[PDB]
């Protein structure tokens, strides 16, 4: 897990750690979620940004599938989880887990 | 929600006055305080503008007093950054990070050319007695540039070359070259400032009064 220090009114970029090719999309299912709450889901190429998270939310599928939050309020503050899962055979198996919590200060 | 951008590279000449723009949808009107827009090159912040609030203190030493985004424009629902004055160190990777019913990004690249294309000449008489003059051929530029003296009839001319870097730009190169000739009056002569890869030249015409 990594402990990211951002600022208030600052944009955090907080990284998944895997990098997934435009064709690989086809056969894999992100997962972003905060503090257990869905945030975006990028399910066989087809994006889904959670309603509490689409105004303020990119999703950088090219930058190790990033997440940007512009405009940092304390309340963008907690524990955010990557999911990885690449279809293979039968059905879709995890592949990769990145834990980041965001620390948004004065 | 998706941003936009005019042209995806700019090539500007050193001195100038870009306005780089980002396009972002707008709806009848502009609810400022839902509005996000951040302007940063590579490293370096430039603009940093939250639900109608710019704060000044995060911008870049580098872009004070030159850097401004046009407020005007955002309820066209354009986000232009203007950099008055452009300098080498302008050159690079541009990005606008944009919030406004949903959020997007877009990069420009800025490509900065400084040429020799202001040559300031100088003629000045020795000596009368023997018609000897001193002519000087002055310019700044990047990257470093050769001056080459011709005479009416096109053949070469033996000058004295400096080549040192700009007070203005410490990456910018201050070239002034002098050649020393007998010559009559409204002999024409000409100065070339040289750069190579691509090459590109820059004649200077001077005629003895
Ligand atoms: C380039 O822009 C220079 C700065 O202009 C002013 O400040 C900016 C930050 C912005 O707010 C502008 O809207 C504002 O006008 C400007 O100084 C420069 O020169 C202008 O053109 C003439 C001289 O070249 C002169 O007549 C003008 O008075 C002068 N502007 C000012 C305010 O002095 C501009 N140069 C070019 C090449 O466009
Ligand atoms: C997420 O943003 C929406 C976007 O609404 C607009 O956003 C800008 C483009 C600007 O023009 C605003 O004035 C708009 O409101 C928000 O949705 C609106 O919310 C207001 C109340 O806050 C409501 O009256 C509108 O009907 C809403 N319209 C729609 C279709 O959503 C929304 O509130 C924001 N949500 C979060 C979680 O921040
Ligand atoms: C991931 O890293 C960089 C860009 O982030 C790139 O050079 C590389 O090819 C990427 N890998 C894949 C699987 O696309
Ligand atoms: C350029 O060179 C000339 C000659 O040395 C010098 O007098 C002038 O001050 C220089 N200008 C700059 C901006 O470096
Ligand atoms: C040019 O001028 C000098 C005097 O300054 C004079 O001796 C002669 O006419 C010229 N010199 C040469 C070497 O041609």
């Amino acid at each position: 897990v990594i402990h990211v220090t951002k600022e208030v009114k600052e944009v955090a970029t907080l990284s998944c750690g895997y990098n997934v090719s435009v064709e690989e999309l086809e056969q894999t299912r992100i997962y972003w979620q905060k503090d257990k709450k869905m945030v975006l889901t990028m399910m066989s190429g087809d994006l889904n940004i959670w309603p509490e998270y689409k105004n303020r939310t990119i999703f950088d599928i090219t930058n190790n599938l990033s997440i940007m939050i512009l405009g940092l309020r304390p309340s963008d503050e907690g524990t955010y989880e990557c999911v990885v899962l690449k279809y293979e055979k039968g059905a879709f198996k995890r592949e990769h887990l990145a834990e980041v919590t965001l620390s948004v200060k004065a | 929600f998706t941003v936009t951008v005019p042209k995806d590279l700019y090539v500007v000449e050193y001195g100038s006055n870009m306005t780089i723009e980002c396009k972002f949808p707008v709806e009848k009107q502009l609810d400022l305080a839902a509005l996000i827009v951040y302007w940063e090159m590579e490293d370096k912040n430039i603009i940093q503008f939250v639900h109608g609030e710019e704060d000044l203190k995060v911008q870049h030493s580098s872009y004070r007093q030159r850097a401004r985004l046009l407020k005007d424009q955002l309820s066209l629902g354009n986000a232009a950054l203007q950099i008055t004055d452009v300098k080498l160190q302008d050159a690079g990777v541009y990005r606008c990070m944009i919030s406004y019913g949903g959020a997007d990004y877009k990069r420009i690249t800025v490509k900065v050319n400084a040429p020799y294309n202001k040559i300031n000449q100088r003629i000045l008489v020795v000596d009368p007695v023997t018609s000897e003059h001193e002519l000087t051929c002055q310019a700044e530029g990047y990257p470093k540039a050769e001056v080459i003296w011709t005479s009416s009839d096109h053949q070469v001319l033996s000058g004295k070359t400096t080549t040192t870097n700009s007070k203005r730009e410490e990456k910018l190169f201050n070239v002034t070259s002098t050649l020393r000739i007998n010559t009559t009056t409204n002999e024409i002569f000409y100065c070339t400032f040289r750069r190579l890869d691509p090459e590109e030249n820059h004649t200077a015409e001077l005629v003895i009064p």
